[PDB]
RNA sequence: ACGGGGAAUCAGGGUUCGAUUCCGGAGAGGGAGCCUGAGAAACGGCUACCACAUCCAAGGAAGGCAGCAGGCGCGCAAAUUACCCACUCCCGACCCGGGGAGGUAGUGACGAAAAAUAACAAUACAGGACUCUUUCGAGGCCCUGUAAUUGGAAUGAGUCCACUUUAAAUCCUUUAACGAGGAUCCAUUGGAGGGCAAGUCUGGUGCCAGCAGCCGCGGUAAUUCCAGCUCCAAUAGCGUAUAUUAAAGUUGCUGCAGUUAAAAAGCUCGUAGUUGGAUCUUGGGAGCGGCCGU
């Protein structure tokens, strides 16, 4: 008897195949064209698809004009269209089906940080987050895998103690400055 | 730069304590010591500087906000009334014991073994 | 299934029940037979003591000496011949030696030539068989 | 009979020195080596394909 | 074999596990018998006997960690003789006392999460969409690539004033100045014939040594061994062993098979058991929207 959490799920699952030739070749092609640090990375974000996914199959195959189906269901479609994957027309819950893998890793602040202009390619944009660049609402976001909200995009720029966004130089800019006017005079 | 927006005001009659949770927003410092606190609490609702006691601050994540907890009290002879006694030790108006309890629990059961007034004896 | 009557499922359930015990595996598991004489005892390793280093000849076309080391179990002092596997690591184990024997692979079954050699050797008294063959660590004397 | 020949080659095998070489990136680094290797380079190749690890 | 809540796996059905924090039960070395009390067949109570074991002036006497630490023993298999009533609370005659219940630390790759080990230019130069030229070639509007060529930018690890934290420390957060160019501040563990992603590369060994889950490889050209470079896979992880699930439509209720592959009793009767023919309530009025629907 002691008083803990102890409630963890696993946010991935691998695959059954270890070794088939095009399904490593497309989780490799999704890596470059995001920037993800491991194949655990790609596996996640096909989990929580898959996830949201067999809530529909859970939804679909349900009575219609349902007391579960009508509150379940709208607000699966409601978190879809926040986190900025679905749109707002196509928010009745058959289109969550027609929606893959490349749909959620755009909303990755990893790429939000590369698709506004305030990285140069995605891999400096992990860079810019996990040394601590960024904000989203005066909030400094250190972490690449923030699922921007669809509200939440127009405040994404850089943070307050930043020498790349309006702050203080760092160590390099000054060690410079250390060397110039020290043998000068 | 140090700005402190009190949340979650309430006056206990029966504890007799204006207690709020205190906001401060200080840029690039560091989380700012209770004696730089308190001394704004004081021109902040008018009150004393012995009977506001503040405690238990979380810093958010980047350097921009702290949000721990305070109370301001009507008199210090209420204020030892109903405190923890931690919270007049960081003051200094409490004045604690320095003898740990695996002294006094051995201490304890050597006097469990004496019958009569010799208890007095056994321990030191 | 045979018999589809709605009032059949105890004969359906029980003649399962009975049938079940035809499996191989299942009788493997629920007799305490194969739990009696599985030399472990239902253990992943097992601890013994090296009493004679025996090279156990290979089988069909394979020509070759397999060096491996009859143990005797402390738990039991049932005995045992555990393959040594890599390129030199019999010079490793000397008699009267504590080894931990783990399992070869196939749940209690011979592995590739070796004959009716079922467990392998995986430490050399508290360093591991792999750490002296890398050489990141020493055999003890 | 005899176990006297126990780790005869790799006894007398003349153990080459493992060689000083350039420390491989790691994590991330390794993909965009290993992703703009694999899909931004490369052509249409005439014939069937070579392996990445093709000596010839 | 404590039981259930549950757990793992899982198209759907299932199968397997539940010692373990929540509930109920049992038990305090094994039984047995009792006192006191509202309540106990109490064991941090007693009286025996049995097993074991302690102190001893030999007369006696005291004991019960399946509480918390620790120690031995057994093993494949498991943490500190630490701190504290500050929290949750419970007891007391009680605002005050007490509590290894509980809380905070040490240990900890059982495991779950997040996530460093580079990033950006600079010219060599290797190509590519393309104005040009049949090509060999230049432009370069789009950059695309790699490297012991040259740089100006980064933050974290680490070191540590200072708060903060909390009973008192801790840890995170926050904060200074110090902190990266073979950013040696150096990522491994396994593989590379097939299944199964990945070298007919060299050097050695020559049915030997060894590899190899299975098929198999090794007999002097070894893609399989042992090494060098190399590359493939997963990545702060990864390999092995064992139980178990899916794979298994190889336990088949869903859903198998029985002529020849494993398999219909030699044949018939027969009580349980299972399964059993058709058969007894239909059509009309009426309210109603765009002949039909309620």
């Amino acid at each position: 008897p002691v008083a803990r959490s102890w409630v963890c799920r696993k946010t991935y699952v691998t695959p059954r195949r270890p070794f088939e030739k095009s399904r490593l070749d497309q989780e490799l092609k999704l890596i470059g064209e995001y920037g993800l640090r491991n194949k655990r990375e790609v596996w996640r974000v096909k989990f929580t698809l898959a996830k949201i996914r067999k809530a529909a199959r859970e939804l679909l195959t349900l009575d219609e004009k349902d007391p579960r189906r009508l509150f379940e269901g709208n607000a699966l479609l409601r978190r879809l269209v926040r986190i900025g994957v679905l749109d707002e027309g196509k928010m009745k819950l058959d289109y969550i089906l027609g929606l893959k893998i490349e749909d959620f890793l755009e909303r990755r602040l990893q790429t939000q940080v590369f698709k506004l202009g305030l990285a140069k390619s995605i891999h400096h944009a992990r860079v810019l987050i996990r040394q601590r660049h960024i904000r989203v609402r005066k909030q400094v976001v250190n972490i690449p895998s923030f699922i921007v909200r669809l509200d939440s995009q127009k405040h994404i720029d850089f943070s307050l103690r930043s020498p790349y966004g309006g702050g203080r130089p760092g160590r390099v800019k000054r060690k410079n400055a250390k060397k110039g006017q020290g043998g000068a005079g | 730069t140090v700005t402190i927006r009190t949340r979650k005001f309430m006056t206990n009659r029966l504890l007799q304590r204006k207690q709020m949770v205190i906001d401060v927003l200080h840029p690039g410092k560091a989380t700012v010591p209770k004696t730089e606190i308190r001394e704004k609490l004081a021109k902040m609702y008018k009150t004393t500087p012995d009977v506001i006691f503040v405690f238990g601050f979380r810093t958010h994540f980047g350097g921009g906000k702290t949000t721990g907890f305070g109370m301001i009290y009507d008199s210090l002879d209420y204020a030892k009334k109903n405190e923890p006694k931690h919270r007049l030790a960081r003051h200094g108006l409490y004045e604690k014991k320095k003898t740990s309890r695996k002294q006094r629990k051995e201490r304890k059961n050597r006097m469990k073994k004496v019958r009569g007034t010799a208890k007095a004896n056994v321990g030191a | 299934g045979k018999c589809r009557g709605l009032r059949t499922a105890r004969k359906l359930r029980s003649h399962r029940r009975d049938q079940k015990w035809h499996d191989k595996q299942y009788k493997k598991a629920h007799l305490g037979t194969a739990l009696k004489a599985n030399p472990f005892g239902g253990a992943s390793h097992a601890k013994g003591i090296v009493l004679e280093k025996v090279g156990v000849e290979a089988k069909q076309p394979n020509s070759a000496i397999r060096k491996c080391v009859r143990v005797q179990l402390i738990k039991n002092g049932k005995k045992i011949t555990a393959f040594v596997p890599n390129d030199g690591c019999l010079n490793f184990i000397e008699e009267n030696d504590e080894v931990l024997v783990a399992g070869f692979g196939r749940k209690g079954h011979a592995v590739g030539d070796i004959p009716g050699v079922r467990f392998k050797v995986v430490k050399v008294a508290n360093v591991s068989l792999l750490a002296l063959y890398k050489g990141k660590k020493e055999r003890p004397r | 009979g005899s176990l006297a020949r126990v780790g005869k080659v790799r006894g007398q095998t003349l153990k080459v020195a493992k060689q000083e070489k350039k420390k491989k990136r790691t994590g991330r680094a390794k993909r965009r080596m290993q992703y703009n290797r694999r899909f931004v380079n490369v052509v249409p190749t005439f014939g069937k394909k070579k392996g990445p690890n093709a000596n010839s």
